[PDB]
């Protein structure tokens, strides 16, 4: 045998694609895009020396 | 403090977790993934610390999610009898608060 | 469930509904207490976590 | 308009579920007609030679629909609307499996 294998349906793949990336934003906490909803902090600096 | 209690949360999820898929099988459904336990126990145990929520959306959430199941023939040995209520019928507007 | 205005109100992470529903399945199971669960899993080698 | 055709939740007839899969008896019966799909360049010609293909591009507008449906409540940023979404996401995923 030398001859060529079917392949799979791209369309398809993209569904998963999509629903495996929304799934994980939605899990952890941000927007549709990526961009993060929660405010970080900035632990300042204690004086010099 | 809090950060701390968020990431001790998460470690103790996934190992409780694992335990329970590892040590535990209830009487007649096979469950091998993560997914399938939040399929099972009606409740995302694979959030993050940060979401929050009540008890009656998660409840309600649940029981949503359960019905969803059970309706496209995705559990096994559904009631078909019951599945034919008014109340399952219009499931296209009760499916909502 | 109670179907009480506190239970209605009040904010919670579902990482700790899932925790306390999990803990309380594992304890019946075991039939000992938190503590020695935590104890007991402090040892465990038949697992991955 | 599209349960006409497909509907996971079967189709209530007399006030039982019907036993049949597709409300489109062609589809359920998988009946051919045409022979000479391949003398021109023609999807709709192939997909009639074997309607299987409608039955996948019938899924594949549901599937669609329930992402389109998912977006729309996601982008209001409100919980209620989140999780509308979550559920949504959850019912795509069972209907495509692994």
């Amino acid at each position: 045998v030398g001859l060529f294998l079917p392949e799979y349906n791209p369309a398809l793949t993209d569904y998963w694609q999509t629903l495996r990336l929304r799934l994980f934003n939605l899990r952890h906490n941000l927007s549709i895009d990526g961009q993060p909803l929660s405010l970080a902090i900035y632990a300042e600096p204690t004086d010099p020396k | 403090a809090q950060t701390l209690a968020d990431y001790t949360a998460e470690r103790l999820s996934s190992v409780l977790c694992n335990w329970f898929l590892a040590n535990i099988q209830p009487e007649g459904v096979s469950l091998h993934s993560r997914d399938d336990l939040y399929s099972y126990f009606l409740i995302d145990n694979q959030v993050s610390s940060a979401i929050k929520t009540t008890r009656l959306a998660e409840a309600i959430a649940g029981i949503q999610l359960y019905i969803n199941r059970a309706l496209n023939r995705i559990e096994p040995n559904a009631r078909a009898d019951v599945s034919t209520r008014q109340f399952f019928t219009d499931w296209t507007v009760n499916n909502r608060y | 469930l109670t179907l009480s205005q506190s239970n209605m109100d009040t904010e919670i992470s579902t990482l700790t509904l899932s925790n306390e529903l999990l803990l309380e399945h594992i304890t019946r199971k075991t039939g000992g207490d938190s503590d020695a669960l935590m104890e007991s899993l402090s040892t465990y080698r038949q697992a991955i976590d | 308009w599209i349960n006409y055709v497909y509907n996971p939740a079967g189709y209530i007839v007399n006030g039982e579920i019907a036993p049949w899969i597709w409300n489109c008896r062609p589809l359920e019966e998988t009946t051919s007609w045409n022979a000479n799909p391949l003398d021109a360049i023609d999807p709709d010609a192939v997909a009639q030679n074997d309607p299987m293909h409608y039955k996948i591009a019938t899924f594949m507008r549901l599937l669609d629909q329930l992402i389109l449906r998912g977006d729309m409540a996601y982008r209001e940023l409100t919980r209620d609307a989140l999780n509308e979404a979550k559920m949504w996401y959850v019912r795509t995923l069972e209907l495509l499996g692994d």
